[PDB]
């Protein structure tokens, strides 16, 4: 059918902090992944409606993808480093749950989380 | 139209597939009518033609195991031109002979960008495709057709000492008058062998390409009808079929007279999809590269499209915002365009970022959704 | 799967080269004629010559010389062909037997390499000591002339002028020295090489490289004392010899270029030169050294191929575009101002453009009616078997196509002639020809130019001619539109009109337009000693062929193929089209199948449906050659001409078996005949229980002209075998193999010759002795007509070769 509400990026009731792991994840990780050639599927949610796929939003229970990250991120929405980590990995395995393994944004998809989990390794503890 | 201030070179470098490729200056050439086995590509989809340049992304660990396997061997890999592009039928076909590799670290996966150039035109004789999910190909190569002047077989034997020849319309009248006048023993006259002189018809060719490429005949395009011949059917704008019509031909007057019947009768580019839509014209075709107008580019997604530059088109409507990232043309930002009825992908508007910058605005239009036609 | 049979009717009488030397005796004069399969060999008497021998080699003579080297007797003649077979040969006779021996002979074909523009260029040093050969462009072949040297090997050498025009060995050196013409981005310039037989290369020349006239093109080199090399172009005649460099400018000779050349004194001071138009002016040399230089105009001969000085005043000249002529040089001129006086005249019938049949005077024996020559000899010759009588009716301009109407007893031609650009405004011919000197002549009416004339430049002016069949009159010479080129050619009548017609095709050609886009076909009647134009059509393209269709006409314009009606008010009427990838030049037809050929050897079989009204694709064959004339043998075979003088039939298969393979015309007859064949047609020259099936004679540019017959399949295996065995016997000249003759040569490919039989083989079955009869049909037994093997003795094959003799 058609489309969702986007995730919500901003909550003034929820608390503002700038904490090392999330500054990090927005000035290396996400600029990172964001420069990345094979970023463009990724930085905006998935357009059901255009790419005619009704059965992705019934098979993705819970949609993600790095321009939600990358406006939570700048936001300040994020209270630790667990949740940006968890939204990263919801939206591979969003991906990786719908289409077929073999296809072209599969293997995308697993050079993105490749480069993300090998640009992870190297997180800075709190100040 | 205007003028040009933005150097045609940079197009045909494809400066964005990474820095600077490792580039190999040998090149491989097999026997006519010689037998090859040679591996295919699965992911290419085009009707190559000799020397189109053809830039390629590859992502797939079996397509870059292939390309490492290339590269370590001659180079060659073969390019099927598909008559039905969905069951993989394939009888003619091109080869294309690697120039450039760069496979690429400190990126998400391995992947390598590849800069080839089609070589030599065949026949496929066998298609098999492997236990490793990729196919070979026996193949044979088909010659070049060069056929004598055809005065020869007539030619008086007094006559052979006046052959050679050391304002432009009285020349051309001079040229046809002297080589040509054996013809009064034939039951034809002169006229008609010059509509089958490869001369005569690469200058009538180099006449209609003036009014779109500015650069002179002296140095850019070949002397050889046969080069001359394939330079040109590279950049024809024409759907698929013409396309593979016109890579049957062996022999390259045919080639010239079928170029010069394209270009003196299709003057309109529709959609090809609406095909009563009318997008642009044979007037606004401008080149800006050195190849020509059309020439065939990569994506970051890895699909290829040829790309025909024009000054001005009609009938497209403009998604989205301009954008500079993996622009063919440096120094220019592209806007999607689809068609104002079916709104199929024609193209990209391709904007200027410095102001200083000529031609401030043009069009690139896809030659899979073009459409030639004649009112 | 072919089943076929060529034959020579007439000899080629084009003449594309002569010289003159002492080649049977030393004290005889010997003059030697080549058409271009022939070999004709004269003595020159004071009457004028007597014929000794002429021989049939086994290919085209390109290159013809004569020499001596200090040893022999008697000179030795030095033969190229077509096909790069080399050969020297020698006279000998015994009694009555004559019988030309091979001295050398071998193959000089390089495995690689493009032949050049000049052609074929073989010359000889004056010492005999080497032959030089200029073949493909940046090559030089030579052949030293040692006498080990009997498989006439060779050597190349490398050449930094890649475009050579012409070069001739220089007499009076020391070493072989070669003087040539050559073209640069500089310019033309001239240079000298000399050739070294210890080191197999090139040494500076005598004197240094000399820029010379931009259309510089003939070279002559001038014997001793005097020596150096004379080099003329369109405006100049210059003359380099070491230090000595003199040019003249004569403006007598600008009006035409002169292209051929021949010595008159052994010493060299007199020289004959020819241009296009067919001048003959003589150049002086001014005695140690040159003085000067002098160019007279001598007078008005046929438009020279080849000229030769015999004696006495007396210069034979060979001409391919009009007669042979031998003629007389007086001292004094005569009342019009000209030294030449015409002695004889030898037919050429060369070059046929077109022709038809006739049963002139008796019914039943049929004659050849042909278009010959071009320019001033241009002519119409009656051809009829009594060898074969040839009456000539001259026209003094070029006929192009011809066709016979009974009703009127005459025959309509179309013509073209050449005019100039009048000093006011206009045109102004040249000489009076047959379209200016008719009892009545008229111009059309226009029914529909920039940049218009120039200074004083050829015009080509077409008309049609209506001219007698009894008289040969030309009747009526109707003019045809300004900027008109007329095609096609057809008499007929069409639908159900009892009136016959002439039909005329045209195309309106300029400069800007190569492609014609505007055309017409025009219908004319004639009766009571005039003709008006009946019928009008305008089309848009050039109307390349038309055809009578069982009352219709079947029209070719550019890319179409189109149908006529004739309506009851007199009009054309489009009943159906048909639209071709290929541009319609050939169209030929039977019953209802329709044959269409392009010029690069695209063929299509097409069919009229009566019920439909609309054509449908039978067959169709793509092969790039270059063609010149096709024509339809029968239902299901088809022959034509293309490049490199070859014929070739395809075949079609009605039934067949697949959908996709019915589509397909096979090619399954190849031959190399020689010739360039420029019109096939249906007919036959004898009074008409017989093995051939079919007749259909063709013409041929050299003046030959052929008959082709089709034949069935146990006498086309019996023929094969006759021709193997009568290869193992005969000797050949210049030892050339047959197969090897009568390969479908080109550039590119080589193949046998499949589906031919060579009648001119199987005809000298009966010049040669019996026991060689009793050599060929010996353990015969191939007659595979009864079902088993039938034997064959001598006189079966001898009745067997006068039957297929008594066929043309
Ligand atoms: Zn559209």
């Amino acid at each position: 059918s058609m489309n969702p509400p986007p995730p919500e990026t901003s909550n003034p009731n929820k608390p503002k902090r700038q904490t090392n792991q999330l500054q990090y994840l927005l000035r290396v990780v996400l600029k990172t992944l964001w420069k990345h050639q094979f970023a463009w599927p990724f930085q905006q949610p998935v357009d059901a409606v255009k790419l005619n796929l009704p059965d992705y939003y019934k098979i993705i229970k819970t949609p993600m993808d790095m321009g939600t990250i990358k406006k939570r991120l700048e936001n300040n929405y994020y209270w630790n480093a667990q949740e940006c980590i968890q939204d990263f990995n919801t939206m591979f395995t969003n991906c990786y749950i719908y289409n077929k393994p073999g296809d072209d944004i599969v293997l995308m998809a697993e050079a993105l989380e490749k480069l993300f989990l090998q640009k992870i390794n190297e997180l800075p503890t709190e100040e | 139209p205007n003028i040009i201030n933005f150097d045609t070179s940079l197009p045909t470098s494809h400066t964005y597939l990474g820095a600077d490729m490792e580039e190999f200056h040998g090149r491989t050439l097999h026997d006519d009518d010689s037998c090859q086995v040679i591996p295919v590509l699965p992911q290419v989809m085009m009707i190559l033609i000799p020397g189109q340049t053809l830039p390629l992304q590859l992502f797939h660990p079996q397509e870059v195991s292939m390309v490492r396997n290339l590269i370590q061997k001659d180079r060659t890999f073969a390019v099927l031109a598909y008559s039905n592009v969905q069951e993989r039928e394939a009888q003619f076909g091109t080869t294309a002979e690697i120039y450039a590799y760069r496979e690429e670290q400190d990126f998400g996966i391995e992947i390598v960008k590849v800069k080839a150039i089609g070589r030599q035109r065949f026949k496929v004789l066998e298609l098999r495709t492997q236990s490793d999910g990729i196919q070979q190909a026996k193949v044979q190569i088909l010659p070049e057709c060069v056929l004598p002047s055809t005065m020869s077989a007539v030619q008086l034997e007094s006559l052979n000492k006046c052959q050679i020849f050391p304002c432009s319309y009285k020349w051309w009248q001079k040229y046809q008058k002297r080589k040509f006048h054996c013809a009064n023993l034939t039951s034809w006259p002169r006229w008609l062998y010059s509509l089958y002189d490869a001369e005569t018809l690469m200058d009538r060719i180099k006449k209609q390409l003036r009014e779109w490429d500015e650069n002179l005949k002296d140095d850019s395009l070949p002397s050889n009808p046969i080069d001359f011949s394939y330079r040109v059917a590279a950049c024809l704008p024409i759907d698929d079929v013409l396309r593979i019509q016109l890579l049957k031909i062996g022999s390259a007057i045919q080639r010239l007279r079928c170029e010069l019947d394209i270009m003196n009768k299709c003057t309109s580019l529709c959609c090809k999809q609406c095909q009563e839509t009318e997008i642009t014209t044979k007037n606004e075709i401008f080149s800006l590269s050195l190849c020509g107008p059309m020439a065939a580019y990569v994506n970051p997604h890895g699909y290829v499209h040829e790309t025909l530059t024009v000054y001005k088109a009609c009938n497209l409507n403009l998604i989205g915002r301009p954008s500079t990232e993996h622009s063919w043309f440096p120094g220019y930002a592209w806007t999607v365009a689809q068609c104002k009825i079916c709104a199929s992908h024609i193209g990209w508007k391709f904007t200027a970022t410095k102001k200083d910058m000529s031609p401030q605005k043009f069009w690139g239009l896809t030659r899979s959704a073009l459409l030639p036609t004649i009112p | 799967m072919s089943y076929n049979y060529v034959v020579t009717a007439q000899k080629p009488t084009a003449v594309n080269g002569c010289v003159t030397g002492h080649f049977t005796s030393a004290e005889d004069l010997n003059l030697l004629i080549a058409k271009n399969t022939r070999l004709e060999i004269y003595v020159v008497t004071a009457e004028g010559l007597r014929p000794v021998k002429e021989v049939g080699m086994y290919g085209k003579i390109a290159v013809m010389e004569l020499f001596r080297p200090k040893g022999e007797s008697k000179d030795l003649l030095f033969i190229l062909t077509a096909k790069y077979n080399a050969c020297i040969l020698e006279y000998k006779q015994s009694g009555e037997s004559i019988d030309i021996i091979t001295r050398a002979h071998g193959n000089v074909q390089d495995r690689i390499g493009r032949p050049s523009e000049t052609g074929i260029i073989g010359i000889i040093d004056p010492e005999c000591r080497m032959i030089g050969l200029r073949l493909y462009d940046g090559l030089f072949k030579v052949i030293p002339l040692d006498r080990d040297n009997k498989e006439l090997k060779a050597f190349n050498i490398r050449l930094e002028e890649l475009h050579v025009i012409d070069v001739k060995f220089l007499y009076g050196c020391q070493a072989p020295t070669i003087c040539f013409v050559y073209q640069d981005p500089q310019g033309r310039h001239v240079k000298t090489y000399e050739v070294s037989l210890r080191e197999k290369e090139f040494n500076k020349g005598p004197w240094k490289q000399e820029n010379v006239e931009a259309e510089a093109s003939m070279v002559i080199a001038v014997p001793e004392p005097f020596g150096g090399a004379i080099i003329i172009g369109q405006e100049s005649i210059t003359y380099h010899n070491g230090d000595k460099y003199l040019a003249i400018a004569p403006p007598i000779i600008k009006q035409s270029t002169i292209v051929c050349h021949n010595r008159v004194d052994p010493n060299g001071s007199r020289y004959l030169l020819g241009d296009m138009e067919g001048r003959l002016f003589m150049l002086l040399l001014e005695k140690v050294t040159l003085k000067d230089l002098r160019v007279e105009l001598l007078g008005e001969t046929s438009i020279a191929e080849c000229l030769t000085y015999l004696d006495n005043g007396v210069v034979f000249v060979g001409s391919r575009l009009g007669d042979s002529q031998l003629v007389k040089l007086n001292v004094d001129s005569n009342e019009q101002g000209s030294y030449v006086v015409a002695m004889e005249t030898f037919t050429n019938l060369g070059p046929i453009v077109d022709m038809c049949v006739v049963d002139l005077e008796r019914q039943g024996q049929g004659q050849l009616v042909t278009c010959s020559g071009a320019f001033k000899e241009g002519s119409l010759r009656i051809i009829r078997n009594g060898k074969l009588h040839i009456r000539t009716v001259p026209l003094y301009e070029s006929p192009r196509k011809i066709c016979y109407q009974e009703v009127s007893q005459c025959f309509g031609v179309l013509s073209s002639r050449i005019e100039v650009q009048d000093t006011s405004g206009g045109t102004t011919a040249l000489r009076p020809s047959a379209s200016t000197q008719a009892l009545s002549s008229s111009v059309s009416s226009s029914k529909l130019a920039p940049h218009e004339t120039s200074f004083g430049e050829e015009v080509e002016v077409h008309n049609l001619l209506i001219i007698d069949q009894h008289t040969f009159e030309v009747l009526h010479a109707h003019q045809f539109l300004q900027n008109e080129y007329a095609l096609s050619l057809v008499s007929c009548k069409l639908g159900k009109d009892p009136n016959t017609y002439f039909i005329v095709g045209t195309a309106m050609v300029y400069p800007e337009e190569a492609e014609p886009k505007q055309g017409r076909i025009v219908v004319f009647q004639y009766s009571d000693g005039k003709l008006q134009t009946v019928a009008e059509k305008e089309v848009k393209g050039a109307v390349y062929s038309m055809v009578e269709f069982n009352g219709k006409l079947l029209a070719s314009i550019n890319s179409t193929v189109r149908l006529y009606e004739w309506t009851t008010e007199k009009e054309l009427r489009t009943e159906c089209n048909h639209y071709n990838n290929i541009m319609a030049l050939y169209l030929k037809t039977k019953g209802d199948f329709i044959l269409v050929g392009d010029l690069m050897r695209s063929v299509l079989l097409l069919a009229y449906k009566p019920m439909e009204g609309n054509f449908e694709e039978i067959a169709r064959d793509f092969n790039p050659n270059w063609m010149s004339a096709v024509e339809i043998l029968d239902d299901d075979n088809f022959l034509g001409a293309e490049n490199a003088f070859n014929l070739f039939v395809c075949q079609k298969d009605s039934a067949a078996t697949t959908d996709e393979e019915r589509q397909h015309l096979q090619e399954v007859g190849l031959f190399h005949l020689g010739e360039f064949v420029n019109v096939f047609c249906h007919g036959s020259l004898v009074m008409q229980s017989t093995p051939t099936q079919g007749s259909v004679l063709f013409g041929t540019v050299n003046g030959m002209i052929g008959l082709v017959t089709s034949l069935s399949e146990s006498w086309y295996n019996l023929l094969l075998d006759m021709q193997n065995r009568l290869n193992k016997v005969i000797k050949s000249v210049g030892k050339i193999e047959h197969s090897f003759w009568r390969s479908f040569h080109t550039e590119r490919k080589t193949e046998p010759a499949t589906g031919f039989i060579d009648g001119d083989l199987i005809e000298s079955f009966l010049d040669i002795s019996r026991p060689k009869m009793q050599e060929v049909v010996a353990n015969l037994q191939y007659d595979d007509g009864s079902g088993m093997k039938r034997e064959a003795t001598a006189d079966d094959l001898i009745k067997v070769v006068e039957e297929l003799t008594r066929i043309h």
